[PDB]
C-alpha cells in the first residue's frame, strides 16, 4: 500500500512560519487529484483541516493555507501558537481500485519557546481497602513538565528498588506541558516492614522527591 | 465490408442514459478479438455467450447501445437489476444475449466546474420495460395535487444533471457503456465472424 | 450538527470476528459515501473500507484480503463494518468517517467528519473487569486508582462528570502480569473536604463495567 510522504516532525517559534511537505506519486497527486489535511489533537480524533489542496474548513483561521503542485503538495502555517502542537496528515486519491484513498505518512508540529517548568509530584501510599485485598501498590503522580523528559527511581528506606517498578513514558498535556506515572508493586510485608518509601524525579539535573510512611 | 465498431466505441460525443443512442449493425463481418483482447475496457461482461466464440456465430440484428452513466452505476447495466438507472432509464431483459461493455472516461467526459450536460431520468410512473427508450420531459407528480406545468410541492422535474468533476471519486467519474444485443429471429443472419 | 458515534470495540481473539457500528445523524445518510479509517496505537492513519450511498458498490485496499466486509442501513441510518480473520496487527482506534457531498468537487475523495472511534484490541488474553481504589490526602490531591484490567480503554469522570477543574487523569501503564493500571486526580481546596463528598466514576466498555468509588480522606 503506497503512502504519501512527510517530514517526521517540523518545530518553530510562535512566531514564524513553518511548512509541511507532502510527497505524492503521479497516480495520486500527479493524477488530478487533490489534497486534504487533516489536524488530529493528543487523545482526539482526526478532524478536517484543508480540503481541496487550498481550501479551509469552517472554523479553521486564516493562518493555515495549502498548495500543491506537480506530484508534491504543502501545508504552511503563519504565525504559529502554542495550540497548534497536533498530527498533520496529508491524504489523497488513487484511480486505482486497489489503493483508492492514500494517506500521508503524518508530521509532529511543536512549538519552543516555553519555559523549563520543575515537575509537579504527589506520591500515594496504598490503599486500606487494597491490604485489606492482600495488595499494595505506590502510586507517583507527575504533571506539568518541560521538557517531556525524567526519570523514576524509587527508594526503600534510603537504598534503591528494582523490582516491581512500572513507569509510563511522558505525554502531551492539553495545557502543553507533560505527564507522566509510576507504579510500585509490593505485598503489605514489604510495605510494613520499611519505615519510609521514597519517589524521586530526575529532570534536567534537578531532583525532585517525596515520601510517604505506613503510620 | 468489416463491422463499423470503430465509430461507436472511438466516437467523440456521447449520449445521455435517458436519450441512449443506438446504432444497427448488418451486412458485415465483426472482428471480436479486437475488442475482448483489447484491456481498455473497465468492464467486459457478456451474458449468453462468452466473446471468444461470438468470432465464429452468426446473428440476424446486433445493436449497439451507447450511453454516459455514473461509475458506481454500470453495475445496474444487467440482467434483472433494480435502480434509477435500470428502472428509469436502460433496462435489460432477463433473458438478454450480449455484452455490456463499459470504459472509464474521466479525461474526456469531466471538466473543472462540473460537466452537466449529461442527464438521466429521476422518476416515472412505471418501471421501464426491456429496451424502451423515453424522452418525455413532462412534470412528475409525486401524488395528491397535479402540477399545472410547475414544480414545488411533490412536483419535481423528471429528469437531473449529473455533474462529472475531475477530482471526484472513481464512484462519481462518468463512464462509457456500450451494450452490444445479438438477435436471432426467422430473418437472414447478416453480420458473422471471421 | 453532524455526530458520528462508533461502538463495537473490544477484546476479539487472533483468527476472530468482529462487528464494528457507527450511528450517524444530523445529515441525510443516504446522500454520502461512507468510509471506514484506522490507526494503530502510536501509528498513521490508514483507510480500510468505502461504501457508496445506495450501498451497493464496496471498496477496500488489497492489503486487507477481502476479509473486510462493509455494510450500511437506512433503516436506522447505521454503518457496519464486519471484520473477520483478525490478527495482532489490526489492533488499533477504528474510525467511521462522511465523505464530501455529492454536488462538491471532492465527492468520494476524502473525509469531512469522523467520529470518536472505537479501540479494537485482537489479543489470545482475557477481558477482566478494573478494580477501584482511593487515594485521600491549601489545596490537596484526591484520586483513584483503576488496577487489574483488560483490555484497553477505561474512561474515568469526578462526580458523575459535575467537576471538571483540576482534574488529570493519567495514561495507563503495563504491567508484567499483562493488566493494565491508570489512576486519576483532582487538586481541591482543603476547606472542602470537610463538606463536600468526592465521587470517581470508572466505565470498562470492553467488560461492561461501571463502579463508582467514594474518596474520602482518612485520619
Ligand atoms: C479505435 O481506434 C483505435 C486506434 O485508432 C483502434 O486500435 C481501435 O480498434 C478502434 N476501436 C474499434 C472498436 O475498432
Amino acid at each position: 500500500q503506497p503512502v504519501l510522504t512527510q517530514p517526521p516532525s517540523v518545530s518553530g517559534a510562535p512566531g514564524q512560519r513553518i511548512t509541511i511537505s507532502c510527497t505524492g506519486s503521479s497516480s495520486n497527486i500527479g493524477a488530478g487529484y487533490d489534497v486534504h489535511w487533516y489536524q488530529q489533537l493528543p487523545g482526539t480524533a482526526p478532524k478536517l483541516l484543508i480540503y481541496g489542496s487550498s481550501s479551509r474548513n469552517s472554523g479553521v483561521p486564516d493562518r493555515f493555507s495549502g498548495s500543491k503542485s506537480g506530484t508534491s503538495a504543502s501545508l504552511a502555517i503563519t504565525g504559529l501558537q502554542a495550540e497548534d502542537e497536533a498530527d498533520y496528515y496529508c491524504q489523497s486519491y488513487d484511480s486505482s481500485l486497489s489503493v483508492l484513498y492514500t494517506f500521508g505518512t503524518g508530521t509532529k508540529v511543536t512549538v519552543l519557546g516555553q519555559p523549563k517548568a520543575a515537575p509537579s509530584v504527589t506520591l500515594f501510599p496504598p490503599s486500606s481497602e487494597e491490604l485489606q485485598a492482600n495488595k499494595a501498590t505506590l502510586v507517583c503522580l507527575i504533571s506539568d513538565f518541560y521538557p517531556g523528559a525524567v526519570t523514576v527511581a524509587w527508594k526503600a528506606d534510603s537504598s534503591p528498588v528494582k523490582a516491581g517498578v512500572e513507569t509510563t513514558t511522558p505525554s502531551k498535556q492539553s495545557n502543553n506541558k507533560y505527564a507522566a506515572s509510576s507504579y510500585l508493586s509490593l505485598t503489605p510485608e514489604q510495605w510494613k516492614s520499611h519505615r519510609s518509601y521514597s519517589c524521586q524525579v530526575t529532570h534536567e539535573g534537578s531532583t525532585v522527591e517525596k515520601t510517604v510512611a505506613p503510620t | 465490408n468489416l463491422c463499423p465498431f470503430g465509430e461507436v466505441f472511438n466516437a467523440t460525443r456521447f449520449a445521455s442514459v435517458y436519450a441512449w443512442n443506438r446504432k444497427r449493425i448488418s451486412n458485415c463481418v465483426a472482428d471480436y478479438s479486437v475488442l475482448y483482447n483489447s484491456a481498455s475496457f473497465s468492464t467486459f461482461k457478456c451474458y449468453g455467450v462468452s466473446p471468444t466464440k461470438l468470432n465464429d456465430l452468426c446473428f440476424t440484428n446486433v445493436y449497439a447501445d451507447s450511453f454516459v452513466i455514473r461509475g458506481d452505476e454500470v453495475r445496474q447495466i444487467a440482467p434483472g437489476q433494480t435502480g434509477k438507472i435500470a428502472d428509469y432509464n436502460y433496462k435489460l431483459p432477463d433473458d438478454f444475449t450480449g455484452c455490456v461493455i463499459a470504459w472509464n472516461s474521466n479525461n474526456l467526459d469531466s471538466k473543472v466546474g462540473g460537466n452537466y450536460n449529461y442527464l438521466y431520468r429521476l422518476f416515472r410512473k412505471s418501471n421501464l420495460k426491456p429496451f424502451e427508450r423515453d424522452i418525455s420531459t413532462e412534470i412528475y407528480q409525486a401524488g395528491s395535487t397535479p402540477c399545472n406545468g410547475v414544480e414545488g410541492f411533490n412536483c419535481y422535474f423528471p429528469l437531473q444533471s449529473y455533474g462529472f468533476q475531475p477530482t471526484n471519486g472513481v464512484g462519481y467519474q462518468p463512464y462509457r457503456v456500450v451494450v452490444l444485443s445479438f438477435e436471432l429471429l426467422h430473418a437472414p443472419a447478416t453480420v458473422c465472424g471471421p | 450538527e453532524v455526530q458520528l458515534v462508533e461502538s463495537g470495540g473490544g477484546l476479539v481473539k487472533p483468527g476472530g470476528s468482529l462487528r464494528l457500528s457507527c450511528a450517524a445523524s444530523g445529515f441525510t445518510f443516504s446522500s454520502y459515501y461512507m468510509n471506514w479509517v484506522r490507526q494503530a496505537p502510536g501509528k498513521g492513519l490508514e483507510w480500510v473500507s468505502s461504501i457508496s450511498e445506495d450501498g451497493y458498490s464496496t471498496y477496500y485496499p488489497d492489503s486487507l484480503k477481502g476479509r473486510f466486509t462493509i455494510s450500511r442501513d437506512s433503516a436506522k441510518n447505521s454503518l457496519y463494518l464486519q471484520m473477520n480473520s483478525l490478527r495482532a496487527d489490526d489492533t488499533a482506534v477504528y474510525y467511521c468517517a462522511r465523505d464530501f457531498s455529492g454536488h462538491t468537487a471532492w465527492a468520494g475523495t476524502g473525509f469531512e467528519y469522523w467520529g470518536q472511534g472505537t479501540l479494537v484490541t485482537v489479543s489470545s488474553a482475557s477481558t477482566k473487569g478494573p478494580s477501584v481504589f482511593p487515594l485521600a490526602p491549601g489545596t490537596a490531591a484526591l484520586g483513584c486508582l483503576v488496577k487489574d484490567y483488560f483490555p484497553e480503554p477505561v474512561t474515568v469522570s469526578w462526580n458523575s462528570g459535575a467537576l471538571t477543574s483540576g482534574v488529570h487523569t493519567f495514561p495507563a501503564v503495563l504491567q508484567s502480569s499483562g493488566l493494565y493500571s491508570l489512576s486519576s486526580v483532582v487538586t481541591v481546596p482543603s476547606s472542602s473536604l470537610g463538606t463536600q463528598t468526592y465521587i470517581c466514576n470508572v466505565n470498562h466498555k470492553p467488560s461492561n463495567t461501571k463502579v463508582d468509588k467514594r474518596v474520602e480522606p482518612k485520619s
